[PDB]
């Protein structure tokens, strides 16, 4: 995203990687969604399941890596004058963990472009803004 | 039969805008967002003789070419000695779509190092410049059949890609104590053009730019 | 039989036949956008709305039912890109009488075919005459015709099918009528 | 893919340095230290933009290339007689680090020879000079994760290598009768970069340019 | 076992094993400044002090004693010259708040790394993830990092190791309790 | 996974995943009539509404969710032409009570399958056995099954799967709950 920032037109494939970092025996299922850049985002299970769906077990596996497919974000909108798509997540079953062990669990995400990306047309990234003047500013005038 | 190819025919540079503004030093607050900078967004259906020319073809394919010739005429107005025309630098900044554009004279948009800028003198040959094919598609669209936005409140015709951009002509230096009127001459020229699908010509003399209504 | 191929080129059998519309001696011509039209139909129309991206070049075929007692001569041309203005106002067209669906509009101005050109040089396009002398159909072949590999079908259109009676149907008797019937088949049938 | 080189990702041109300074003949004994003459220390960290977009990398190595622009207005006061604008040579210098910067406009340093000098007249085109690589490393530090000096006292993050130098700007021309304000625009170009390690970009608008605090 | 070794590259096994840290539910992390630390402990030390030019490239491995009902993510990242900032004031960072030995700090904010940056975009540099479900360890493996040839090991930090734990510690009773071991190896042992 | 292929034979990849089942202390089990489910769901569901005949043999997969410290055994057995009857009364089972849909039933007399067979004597069908120390799930392929190449599948139910803890689940603590995930995936896809 912040190497996106500077550029004006981005296209390719992004890679989404999820681990679950629960305790070594609890287990449960997760479904996953993805919707193409047309379309709504899902609010319910048997909805989500229409669409083009991963079932993860947890349980066994740890991570789990879903490719979006090719993506040109200009044609999509560009201040058209985003929907581009989304990516959901709904519980199959419940979180089954030991007695001894926490019953809270917690589920973290990555992302990363794939070697298809492009940016093209360069410009000022908005992250940061001119400060009207830095502390120590005529220190190279003086 | 090289005279009536498609590059001889649309290659020929055509004044496209012939904007002035003032210069003096206004220490009122008036005549905004045209105290001291000129801006003009990049289209050809400005001209009606261009704009007929162009739209014999549905797709264009073409570099832009930007002259600037600009002139200084004395103020009319107060001491008539003609002390002479001081030698006011000149900034051209193009900036494309999806950038910034500068709203006065001292904002800091001008600084900025993404937009490329053109500074040039008023005793010198007019500064040029070629603006490259800047569309996301692989050619310019003269007519879309379409709306722009996915609401229904979308205008018709208006294709959100092309929009070459905007070019922001400023004076760099600061308020004289005697203002100027300076008048900037822009002319473009397109080059390496390629075009698609042939349309008939247009009659029924042009009633908007915007669209393509008539007067039946 | 004999088709016009559009531009020199050459890129499922549906065939959605439209509802015939009606030739009298005032017509002044009747048009289709072609993804405007075709969609919200048939299972092309399901797979438009189920897709943002397609792909199309269809297959056009005009027929008319008329006797040997009957004359008139009628243009198909395709129109690419065929954006319509208004008529005495500045402001654009709307959505509503832009896109008219399967049903289609009709011209107001043929003579300048709603646009300001001419319909003289409309022949320019890709086009086909229907003499109720020599012939009574016409075959029209479309290329993709986008700038962009992709585009949104229910926001922009590609063709404009124009059906434009240059010589008005007359017979003995002023109560003339001849069906004419269309019938567009999309081809290679890409939705993604 | 060439467009997303470091190279190009780097190598714009950006305004460093936007200081003036007046001329006038001070008979008097005030405004000390830039009368009539503007010195700057070459560095990268001045403007936030640029700071941010250097700061992506712990190692660099690149070539400076310095445009100097120039524009004299109208001394905003006395007779308002459109004269002209006297063509006013300028001599700017660069002093590279262990060397002395002049204190005055009137000092000798200005006539060593050791320092390369440029000489250049307000009506002609701007003057431009390239500065090498000049560390004692192989690469300059954006970050220092160190004390300069030895003793406890030295600043943190203060390399005591790089330091390209400082660029000092003059009128060559003794006093006018008539002053004038003189403001002096230098644009950096890196060139032939090379970068090392890069870094996540920044959050937290910074808070000084010595240091990299933040507001959390 | 499966170790990270930095940027693509290779360059005595004395493996000063540094006091253990005490990983809470509310810890917030922990970062050693190689050279800083791991001199005036050992033989490097008194290499160290002998000598005004010393190389490095040194060895991290890093353990963690949990049984199979913990859970947490670990992130250990090295990173390279690591200038970090001060909280809401102009004035830099000092020796005695830079240079904490052997003993090592804690962040403040992690989010943030002390630094103004951002703790996602952390793995942009050398680092392995500890996650108490799969595995239990890292190892990282070093280059030289600096811009000269030489250096001074007791004014300049070249690398900066870092423990963050972006999962908080868990378990049912919450008196959780979770040892790390760090151990550092200097590679090449020179000194000059 | 070591999947069950019933009768010695063998004949897309949708896997349509039924909602889980909540499996207690106290259950009886569970049961899905294969075509009555699986259909007015998805595309399979939109094939059989659009077509009178239809071709299957399916493809059935069950995990249970549960730690090492769970016990109980499932017995999964698929029964072909399971004509269930009612209890006490001369009555015939009703549609309500037979077609269930997706949401499936549960057995009221497991002991004897709502038959007046023996549940002891179901292993003749083809079946799985889920013992929650060894293994957690049960791979089943089915066959056409029918006596004709044609059948209706609104009216004609060909494949019930039966899911009947014959072990009942058991922890320390009498709350005990493990979910029970059941997915069916038709196979060759055949709709005429």
């Amino acid at each position: 995203g912040n190497i996106s920032r500077y550029y004006t037109h981005w296209s390719g494939s992004l890679e989404m990687t999820f681990m679950f970092c629960g305790s070594f025996m609890a287990t449960g299922k997760l479904i996953l969604c993805y919707t193409p850049p047309g379309g709504s985002c899902p609010t319910t299970r048997e909805t989500a399941m229409l669409g083009t769906h991963i079932v993860w077990d947890f349980g066994l596996q740890s991570s789990i890596t879903l490719i979006i497919p090719w993506i040109s974000g200009s044609h999509y909108r560009m201040f058209n004058n985003a929907n581009v798509g989304y990516v959901t997540c709904f519980m199959q079953t419940n979180l089954i963990v030991p007695s001894e062990s926490s019953d809270t669990c917690s589920l973290i995400g990555f992302i990363a472009a794939k070697d298809d990306f492009s940016l093209r047309l360069m410009r000022d990234s908005p992250d940061i803004g001119q400060i009207d003047h830095l502390h120590g500013a005529e220190a190279a005038y003086q | 039969v090289s005279e009536t190819l498609v590059e001889n025919f649309l290659s020929r540079a055509a004044l496209v805008s012939k904007r002035s503004f003032e210069y003096k030093d206004h220490t009122s607050s008036t005549a905004q967002t045209d105290k001291n900078f000129f801006k003009w967004t990049i289209n050809t259906r400005s001209f009606v003789q261009l704009r007929r020319k162009l739209e014999l073809f549905t797709y264009l394919r073409f570099d832009a070419e930007i002259t600037i010739l600009t002139t200084v005429a004395v103020n009319g107005s107060n001491n008539n000695t003609y002390v002479g025309l001081p030698d006011l630098t000149l900034q051209a900044m193009f900036v494309p779509t999806g950038a910034l554009t500068p709203e006065k004279q001292d904002s800091f948009h001008w600084q900025s190092g993404s937009n490329a800028s053109v500074f040039f003198k008023i005793s010198d040959p007019p500064a040029r410049m070629t603006i490259p094919f800047m569309c996301i598609n692989s050619a310019y669209s003269v007519f879309y059949d379409g709306f722009a936005g996915f609401e229904k409140t979308g205008l018709y015709g208006i294709n959100p890609a092309d929009t070459i951009g905007n070019l922001c002509v400023r004076i760099v230096n600061e308020h004289q104590p005697v203002g100027f009127t300076v008048t900037v001459r822009v002319y473009m020229k397109p080059k390496h053009i390629k075009a698609w699908a042939p349309r008939p010509p247009r009659t029924l003399p042009y009633m908007s730019i915007a669209n393509a209504n008539y007067k039946g | 039989a004999n088709y016009c191929c559009a531009y020199g080129e050459w890129p499922t059998d549906r065939f959605y036949t439209l509802r015939s519309v009606k030739w009298e001696a005032t017509s002044t011509g009747w048009w289709w956008k072609l993804p405007d039209a075709l969609n919200n139909i048939g299972m092309f129309g399901q797979n438009v709305q189920h897709h943002y991206l397609y792909r199309s070049g269809f297959l056009i075929h005009v027929q008319c039912n008329a006797t040997k007692f009957h004359q008139g001569a009628l243009l198909v041309v395709a129109i690419p890109e065929h954006q319509r203005g208004a008529h005495n106002t500045t402001t654009s067209p709307g959505f509503d009488d832009i896109m008219k669906g399967e049903a289609g509009g009709t011209f107001n101005h043929p003579y300048v075919l709603d646009d300001g050109t001419s319909l003289a040089c409309a022949t320019i396009f890709p086009h086909q005459w229907i003499n109720l002398r020599t012939n009574n159909s016409a075959t029209i072949v479309l290329p993709w015709m986008n700038a962009a590999p992709m585009d949104f079908p229910l926001r922009h259109n590609q063709w404009t099918l124009a059906i434009i009676p240059v010589v008005p149907l007359g017979t003995r008797t002023m109560s003339s009528m001849v069906p004419i019937t269309v019938s567009i088949a999309p081809m290679c049938c890409e939705f993604n």
